[PDB]
């Protein structure tokens, strides 16, 4: 946990939304 | 001439759907068919129905008796001890032929009441009123119900009809053949906040007396088949096309700006397809629906297309605009030639698939250029010759087995393997390009216009098929229309490339006779391989000599081996004059590498790809370098790149480097020259002089003039140096030091490309470039030097791989907070973690990929994680991971994911038939036989995928690892 901690993978309900959607526009 | 296999003719069908319950996943409705018997004593009427509970059937308002049996539910008996695949393929073909509406058969057998026999003998109308109910459908119509609370429109729940070919039997009873054309009346009573999209034009939309539901009435006066009828019910955002006003676009909520930008090109596709053909668009409306958890990426029905929402991009997304653009284009091509003009049998499907693919290739030629057209045609031809030399061959137009070299029956579309279906469409459009080569393109477009005009004069009559069968094309009718417009018949070309199922292999070698000034070619065919056939026609060859480019036609009969063609002067080496090219231009060539005695610079056997062929020509390396530099054909530049990997001389390095530096070369040739230069550089280690390959070229093209190691800030507005910039470190990472380890000069360069990346200034997104940077980081990973199987711990972590692991950890964690497009960096980082696990760097643990594959990560994240789990269970021989994957095949909500898991487990199998593995029990044979027999009975694509998996794992005979 001290060296190289990874944020754990959390599944979504609609994964395409978080995915395709641009965030800076 | 079309004669029906059914003894009745269907005129009109009413499909009414009530009570679409989204909580319980249930529909109720009725179906009323209007049949005219053609033979007296009709007695039983056989209709198609799957998954529908049939409540009552009334014929002419008289109660009738029906019997239902589906032989394709359990194909073989449970208590038969057969375990070979040929038995299952014959039983599955017989079961599908027993429910086939293309024969007289069907699954629901309704008995005509006795008092109507005097109404049926003198042939008068029968009105059959079935009312049915889908209780909880498996693969009939897909219910996407999210688990957010609120109303069903507030959470985004929708239904759509999924499936391929004749799969409309899965949600209402019909005559589910492409040859039973009728007019349609479609009513759908949905919620008041939802919209029901279907085929035809919406005549009205009335409210219910409580004003909580409304009924959408559609009418379809163009006679379509039951297989072309679709449905999409949801809380869709409606957008009328601002250019064409009969075209409405429906998207899921909150995706209206993406829909506005994405579907803004479609009017140009409409204008193209209506000006190369001269018919207007036959239907009165067009509707594009974008949905979630789609079956295929693009489905085309009558007057309607269903795309997935993953095609929707914004204005700042590149590398996705051409793919979505061509998906829209091929949906419109199938609107013209798969839905308006339909199929007469299951044979003559190659006609429709070929016309659709051919006019879509003409669209690609006009839109993206002739060079992109040639590159696409070459990649389709390579894909075909790879598939046909791999397994047997694709047989367009079989005659009813006609193809017994392959483990399934080709009599029905629902027994075909999915790779065979893809290669079928691919070969059909290449054979249509061949027919255009024999009979010119304007005559070809006249053939297509003649078919469309017969169909549109047919489409307006009311006679019940006296004239509605002119909307169905056959092979004989297509060849007769070709012979009508041109006066030439193509029966040798049809006999060779359609009826015969093979590609040809050419091995060529030349020798220049200096005395008689001739060029002696030597072309021999390999016709004894399993996929091959013998070519006896003419063959074009293009020879570039110093006097110019000359074409020659060679007659390659069976006993032919040596072909002497004449050669021209060499007086353009006496004086320095420019050498004229294939086009009208001429260039200065450096003739120091050429032989003194021969004038010929390069030879190309079959340049125009006029046969379905694989050429293996033996030139000299300077001829390949001249063909790479000075040719005006992209397929010849690509094949010279492909043939320069065998000659690692520094002149070939100079040729590929001059190709890479050269704008006004097609960009996909330079992207190939990157990887060719990487391979050549790996092969001439301990000879390479200066820096690693392409590094100085990258700093010359894409970095600052004052700082060589700082990359320029991202401006992706050129779209050709963007693609070259994002492909050059990916090839540069395949460089390897004499110690077989990637050099620390290229890895440091890639890490500095990652650190100094600034994207606050371009109008385009950076997700694909950063994802390719992760792919370049993954390419540099060489296998670690584990000692005595030491456990992968911090002490033995490579000092190179710690930087890579820090970067992919930073990228994946930043994707968790600021997500990209297509979670492209999630897919690239999962792929890179699997690369690090495949070598001995990260512990071989599938728990991360098993958490990303849990129903919920991007379907792209899901298929990347499942690809990693399939690779893990191949390498680690995991039993519990294979049981996890087979369980996920059996019960996953998304059927595309199930098909993709079966596809990946076929491509990367856990064991083959030759291997002894611990995973070859009788338990696994029984599980996969139960998955072929039962279990996959609801999809027709999971069952063919299970047949493919059983063939890959156990072969065509009895599973060996069994008592």
């Amino acid at each position: 946990v001290s060296t190289f901690p990874l944020i754990a993978a959390r599944p979504f309900t609609i994964p395409y939304l978080t995915a395709l959607l641009p965030s800076e526009l | 001439g079309f004669e029906s296999p059914r003894p009745y003719k269907l005129t009109h069908q009413v499909v009414c759907i009530n009570n679409i319950n989204f909580q319980r996943k249930s529909v109720v409705g009725f179906v009323e068919l209007t049949i005219f018997p053609t033979v007296a004593n009709l007695n039983r009427i056989k209709l198609n129905s799957k998954q529908c509970r049939i409540y009552r059937v009334r014929i002419n308002d008289l109660e009738a008796a029906f019997i239902y049996n589906d032989p394709t539910l359990e194909v073989c008996h449970s208590e038969s001890k057969q375990r070979n695949l040929n038995y299952f393929s014959n039983a599955y073909a017989a079961a599908v032929s027993a429910v086939d509406p293309d024969a007289g058969n069907g699954e629901l057998c309704i008995k005509v009441p006795s008092e109507l026999w005097k109404h049926v003998d003198e042939l008068k109308v029968l009105k059959i009123h079935i009312n049915f109910s889908l209780d909880q459908p498996k693969g009939g119509l897909h219910f996407v119900v999210p688990s957010v609370e609120g109303s069903m429109a507030e959470r985004g729940a929708h239904v759509f009809s999924c499936g391929y070919q004749n799969s409309t039997r899965f949600w209402f009873p019909c005559v589910d053949s492409y040859s039973e054309l009728c007019t349609w009346k479609l009513e759908f009573t949905v919620d008041a906040a939802m919209v029901a999209v279907s085929n035809g034009d919406l005549v009205e939309t009335v409210y219910t007396h409580d004003m909580r539901k409304k009924t959408f009435h559609y009418m379809l006066t163009i006679p379509t088949a039951a297989s072309n009828i679709s449905l999409a019910i949801g809380p869709f955002e409606i957008l009328v096309d601002p250019y064409m006003h009969e075209v409405t676009h429906f998207c899921l909520p909150q995706l209206l700006p993406l829909l506005k930008h994405t579907t803004s090109y479609l009017h140009e596709v409409f204008e193209f397809y209506e000006e190369i053909l001269t018919c207007r668009y036959p239907y009165s409306c067009f509707k594009t629906v974008f949905i979630d958890e789609a079956y295929v990426e693009v489905a085309a029905y009558a007057s309607m297309s269903i795309f997935s929402t993953n095609l929707l991009h914004s204005a700042m997304i590149i590398d996705e605009t051409p793919l979505t653009r061509r998906c829209l284009a091929q949906s419109l091509a199938q609107q013209f030639f798969g839905c308006f003009i339909s199929r007469m049998s299951w044979s003559d499907e190659w006609v429709l698939k070929g016309i659709s693919g051919y006019i879509y290739g003409l669209w690609m030629k006009k839109t993206f250029g002739v060079n992109e057209y040639r590159h696409w045609i070459k990649e389709e031809l390579d894909k075909i010759v790879a598939y046909e030399l791999k397994t047997g061959g694709v047989l367009l137009h079989p005659i009813f087995n006609p193809a017994s070299h392959l483990h399934f029956s080709i009599k029905h579309p629902h027994t075909l393997s999915w790779e065979y279906y893809s290669m079928f469409q691919c070969k059909a459009h290449l054979v249509m390009r061949l027919i255009e080569n024999r009979i010119s393109m304007e005559f070809m477009l006249q053939v297509f216009n003649k078919l469309l005009s017969l169909a549109s004069t047919a489409s307006s009559q009311k006679f019940q098929s006296h004239m509605w069968s002119q909307m169905l094309v056959s092979t004989s009718g297509f060849l007769k229309s070709i012979s009508n417009v041109s006066g030439k018949d193509i029966q040798p070309l049809i006999k060779q490339w359609v009826d015969q199922s093979g590609v040809v292999k050419f091995y060529g070698s030349f020798a220049f006779n200096r005395k008689r000034n001739v060029l002696e070619l030597e072309i021999k065919q390999d016709y004894t391989s399993p996929g091959t056939q013998k070519y006896v026609g003419p063959l074009k060859v293009t020879v570039q000599e110093l006097d110019g480019s000359f074409n020659h036609t060679l007659q390659i009969e069976e006993n032919s081996l040596k072909h002497d063609i004449p050669c021209h002067s060499k007086s353009r080496r006496n004086k320095k004059k420019k050498i004229p090219l294939m086009n009208g231009e001429e260039v200065d060539m450096d003739l120091s590498a050429m032989d003194a005695d021969s004038p010929l610079l390069w030879i190309r056997i079959d340049p125009d790809m006029s046969v379905l062929r694989k050429v293996e020509f033996e030139q000299a390396d300077f001829m390949w370098q001249y063909q790479l530099r000075y040719e005006r054909d992209v397929v010849a530049q690509q094949e010279s790149i492909l043939a320069l990997e065998k000659f690692p001389t520094p002149a070939s390095r100079l040729a590929l480097t001059d190709i890479l530096e050269q704008e006004q070369c097609f960009y996909r040739v330079r992207m190939s020259a990157c990887f060719c230069l990487a391979k050549i550089a790996n092969s001439m280690v301990s000879t390479w002089t200066g820096p690693p390959a392409m590094k100085s070229l990258f700093t010359r093209m894409f970095c600052c003039k004052s700082c060589p190691n700082i990359v320029k800030t991202n401006n992706f507005m050129s779209f050709q140096s963007y693609f070259l910039q994002k492909t050059m470190p990916v090839a540069m990472a395949l460089l390897r030091d004499v110690h077989n380890l990637c050099p620390k000069e290229v890895l440091t360069f890639i890490l500095d490309l990652i650190k100094y990346n600034d994207n606050r200034k371009n109008k385009f997104s950076d997700n694909y470039y950063r994802a390719e940077m992760i792919d370049a980081l993954a390419n540099s990973v060489t296998p670690a030097v584990s000692v005595n199987n030491e456990v992968r711990t911090l002490d033995n972590l490579n000092p190179d791989v710690r930087l890579i692991l820090e970067e992919i950890t930073r990228f994946l964690n930043m994707e968790k907070l600021l997500p990209s497009y297509r979670h492209t960096i999630t897919v690239s980082c999962l792929r890179a973690i699997r690369v690090l696990q495949k070598n001995g760097h990260v512990p071989s643990d599938p728990a991360l990929f098993k958490s990303y594959a849990e129903y919920g990560h991007f379907v792209d994240i899901r298929i990347a994680a499942l690809e990693a789990v399939v690779d893990y269970t191949k390498v680690d021989r995991s039993y519990e991971e294979l049981q996890w994957l087979l369980n996920m095949i059996q019960n996953d909500p998304v059927p595309y994911v199930r098909h993709k898991i079966l596809n990946m487990l076929t491509k990367n199998p856990p064991f083959t038939k030759n291997m002894e593995s611990p995973l070859c029990n009788e338990a696994l044979v029984d599980q996969l036989w139960k998955l072929m027999n039962s279990g996959t009975s609801h999809d027709w694509r999971l069952r063919c995928g299970a047949v493919d998996l059983y063939f890959t794992l156990f072969g065509l005979s009895r599973p060996s690892c069994l008592p």
